[PDB]
């Protein structure tokens, strides 16, 4: 592997990884592929995908929003980094050799074109995976837990959902819970209405 | 390439639903969702 | 539904004049003199806007998103 166009072809760009927040075998189909993770001026570093990691700090990017991390490693110099910072540009002739060269003085043996030209095929055929088994319950879950639940057309069903909550619990401490957050959810809705 | 986009029911989200698969939201998870307006050219007359 | 357009049987523009109408009812005026106060002579022009019904704002209260 010498060329910057071959090694392209895996490079995971910002908009791909928008489809994968939530699926399965994160850490297979992503370990191994490189991403042009942004340092900050307009210089780039490319970096090896060790694996995956959680971060406390939860981030929206565009539309979706993921508080997942990404242990990324260059040559020695390894931390924690974030999807939102990934660019959509290319691998450049500059930053190509400047991986080469650290990866050289790192002392990783190169990964073989053999390698590359395999597992590129893995995003293709994830890509077109059919969804028949039971993953979108996991998803679903996934995505409300970060969601806040009050957007945007749930909110009747949330009262009633609260108002439930409350009658089946005999406890006095969430019941108080209830009632309170089933009457800040009815004066939102009323702020909005007359908004 | 056409992987027939849906309307999710109260989210008003989009989705990429394909044959063979469930019929849901890819948040909450809704059993409802309509399909989007069509592409072809829809003129009326203003008669 | 909504205010038509024209009215029918004359056909002056009459769709221009509903929230004028009910701003002209808000503030003092009563009916018989707003409608004149408008310039709606014909009777048959004025049926327009007693007798039409505002539906489009409970279609409203049904937003589609947010
Ligand atoms: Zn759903
Ligand atoms: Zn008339």
């Amino acid at each position: 592997v010498s060329l910057p166009e071959e090694l392209n072809r895996v490079r995971l760009s910002r908009h791909k990884l928008e489809r994968w927040c939530h699926m399965p075998f994160f850490a297979k189909t992503v370990t191994g592929c490189f991403v042009r993770i942004g340092i900050g001026k307009p210089v780039y570093r490319v970096a090896e995908i060790t694996g995956v990691v959680e971060t406390a700090k939860v981030y929206q990017l565009g539309g979706t929003r993921t508080n997942k991390g990404l242990q990324l490693r260059h040559g020695n110099d390894q931390r924690v980094f974030r999807l939102e910072f990934v660019s959509n540009q290319e691998f450049t002739e500059s930053e190509f050799m400047k991986w080469k060269e650290a990866m050289f003085s790192a002392g990783m043996q190169l990964p073989t074109l053999d390698e590359i030209n395999k597992k590129e095929l893995s995003i293709k055929e994830a890509l077109n995976y059919k969804f028949n088994d039971q993953d979108i319950e996991e998803i679903v879950k996934e995505k409300e837990r970060f969601r806040k639940a009050p957007p945007n057309y749930a909110m009747k069903k949330t009262q009633l959902l609260k108002e439930k909550a409350m009658a089946e619990d005999l406890g006095d401490q969430d019941k108080a819970k209830q009632i309170q957050d089933q009457l800040n959810e009815l004066e939102e809705r009323a702020e909005a209405l007359d908004r | 390439q056409q992987p027939m986009i849906y309307i999710c029911g109260e989210c008003h989200t989009e989705n990429e639903i394909k044959s063979r698969d469930p019929i849901r939201c890819r948040e909450c998870g809704y059993r409802i969702m309509y399909k989007k307006r069509t592409k072809r050219l829809v003129v009326f007359d203003a008669r | 539904m909504i205010i038509p357009v024209r009215c029918f049987t004359c056909g002056k523009i009459v769709g221009n004049k509903w929230e004028a109408y009910l701003g002209l009812l808000q503030a003092e005026y009563t009916e018989g003199d707003a409608l004149d106060a408008l310039g709606l002579k014909r009777y048959c022009c004025r049926r327009m806007l007693l007798a039409h019904v505002d539906l489009i704002e409970k279609l409203l209260n049904y937003a589609p998103l947010e």
